[PDB]
């Protein structure tokens, strides 16, 4: 059977573009002459074309371990947090985490942050990308970083947030030392990284706490934005699989091999740097 | 059982080895007991187990893991090899102690790679590392894949750069950048300390080595003259990990404990305690 890959729109790791009229993907090459590999990804019911860092990784993994796949975008648009089921005892995961645990997906191929919360229930590959958390602002906003009076002593005058139901949302709620910041953040968190980044571009949002490999790419493309340049917490992205999946070991070995032979270096130069 | 044979390897600041306190003849606080098998001479397997005292970044990890995962251990230093090398398909070092079941756990500056992962299970990485570059302040280079390293003779004068041979760094460059390896062997360094002196005295332009080791040295370098590239340009990013026997029943809880230490601030405190220096690029 074909492996059901779930992913999420998150440039430069996953680009999502409309198909052409005949349902195929427009042929493209990088500025350096490399063919841009594109796969069909269904999403919210309509086929689309997906490519980028993680899609390149998915193709390498499929050919290395000899498996076929079908890609779909996460139905609710979230990465995945655990929520209480109302008037019940059970907890359930949303986002890509829920789809992986439901069976709607066999493997998560996305910038999925490894943390203790998710590792209790799923198996993570070895990290295919090392990065961390940083802050994105609009050019003209001046803050020191994570330990700013405007962030440590929040008010409705300086609005900062992150993405709902994400690793960063988990990080700020579990820590009692971040309770004041999280209270400000929970009333402003955005549904998507793109909506939050554009909100910083519309000056509605003043700071955006998110993944460094995404925010730094956003600054290099939209010079009206800028990051702190500081990493206040470091984390890695990993492939997500169900417990005792038959592919766990060879996915991790494949990723380690890709770091060591320069394949990930090529992905970084193509998509991130 | 909850008692575990655990092997380690001296490499400051991750594992630091001291003698027992002469007055009490026990291991003082901050340190844990470790035993080293010390040979009588180079012409015998005869030797004596000597009591020593170990401390450092990864020793503090071991204490946290033993407290959190609830196990006790006998810690001992590896004596044949260092981290782990496959010599004629036979492992030495800490990896050898794990694969051949003399230890159930290896704690130290042990780099995760594919070759070792086929014979041992690795925990989640607890610190990041890889191939990084150290230069004197003012030198402009991107990383291992810089054309100034790949094609050294495209520039006049060519960069004087090298590594400490016979380790994972040389093996990686040999496979990925054959000409760069051929070129840089003329600048082989006998050790890390030699390379720093060669950098600070103008005899060498770049030192290519373990990122975690280079970041530590740059953080405490005097005058802060030596700097490393940014973390985004580290080549073949990986990390130090706890090695366990294949199919170890300790791997899951050790993974969860390490990820807990990362998320709850315990890991950053150990980095502040052992790894962060005065200098900040
Ligand atoms: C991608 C190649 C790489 C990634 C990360 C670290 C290194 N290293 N370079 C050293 C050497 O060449 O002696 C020692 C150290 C490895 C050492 N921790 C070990 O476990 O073997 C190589």
């Amino acid at each position: 059977t074909r492996l059901k890959i779930v992913t999420i729109h998150q440039e430069p790791f996953v680009y999502v573009k409309p198909t052409m009229s005949d349902g195929t993907c427009k042929e493209e090459f990088t500025v350096n002459g490399d063919p841009v590999k594109k796969v069909i990804c269904t999403g919210p019911t309509v086929p689309q074309c997906c490519y980028g860092f993680c899609i390149d990784l998915l193709i390498k993994l499929a050919r290395t371990m000899n498996f076929t796949y079908e890609v779909h975008l996460v139905a609710d648009g979230k990465f995945g947090t655990q929520e209480r089921v109302n008037n019940s005892n059970k907890k359930e995961w949303n986002g890509m985490m829920g789809e992986l645990l439901s069976g709607q997906a066999d493997m998560i191929v996305a910038p999925l942050t490894i943390n203790n919360e998710r590792a209790q229930y799923i198996e993570f590959s070895k990290p295919f990308k090392y990065q961390g958390l940083t802050i994105l602002v609009k050019k003209g906003t001046r803050i020191t970083g994570i330990n700013d009076p405007r962030l440590r002593n929040p008010s409705d005058k300086f609005i900062y947030a992150t993405v709902k139901q994400s690793s960063v949302d988990i990080y700020f709620r579990r820590q009692v030392e971040l309770s004041t910041m999280y209270r400000h953040m929970e009333k402003h968190n955005y549904e998507s990284a793109a909506e939050a980044i554009q909100a910083v571009r519309d000056n509605k949002l003043h700071a955006f706490i998110w993944d460094s490999a995404v925010l730094e790419f956003e600054a290099s493309q939209k010079c009206d934005l800028v990051t702190t340049g500081e990493l206040f917490f470091r984390s890695g992205f990993g492939i997500g699989m169900r417990k005792d999946s038959p592919w766990k070991q060879n996915v991790s070995l494949s990723i380690l091999k890709s770091h060591e032979n320069g394949f990930m270096e090529d992905l970084d130069k193509t998509w991130v740097r | 059982d909850n008692h575990l044979s655990i092997v380690t390897l001296e490499e400051a600041p991750f594992v630091i080895v001291e003698d027992i306190d002469p007055l009490t003849e026990t291991c003082v606080r901050n340190t844990v007991p470790c035993r080293k098998f010390v040979k009588i001479n180079n012409s015998t397997n005869e030797g004596m187990n000597v009591k020593k005292c170990c401390k450092g970044f990864c020793i503090d990890i071991l204490k946290k893991l033993s407290r959190t995962v609830k196990f006790t251990y006998d810690l001992y230093l590896v004596t044949n090899g260092k981290h782990g090398k496959k010599v004629n398909n036979v492992w030495n070092g800490m990896i050898g102690e794990v694969v051949y079941q003399r230890a159930v756990m290896a704690v130290g500056s042990l780099t995760i790679n594919e070759e070792r992962s086929e014979v041992v299970d690795f925990s989640v990485p607890f610190v990041e590392t890889g191939i990084s570059v150290m230069v004197s302040r003012g030198t402009q280079v991107t990383g291992l894949s810089d054309k100034k390293f790949q094609r050294p003779h495209d520039y006049s004068p060519p960069f004087r750069f090298g590594t400490v041979p016979n380790g994972s760094t040389e093996r990686n460059i040999r496979n990925n950048y054959p000409y760069m390896h051929q070129y840089m062997t003329r600048f082989n360094q006998r050790g890390v300390e030699d390379a720093l002196v060669s950098l600070k005295t103008g005899k060498l332009d770049a030192f290519i080595y373990d990122a975690a080791v280079l970041n530590y040295k740059a953080g405490r370098d005097e005058g802060c003259k030596l700097v490393t590239i940014g973390s985004g340009y580290i080549f073949a990013t990986t990390g130090y990990g706890i090695a366990l026997q294949k199919g170890s029943p300790w791997k899951r809880q050790i993974d969860l404990a390490l990820l807990q230490f990362v998320g709850d601030g315990e890991m950053e405190e150990l980095e502040t305690l052992w790894l962060t220096g005065i200098c900040h690029n």
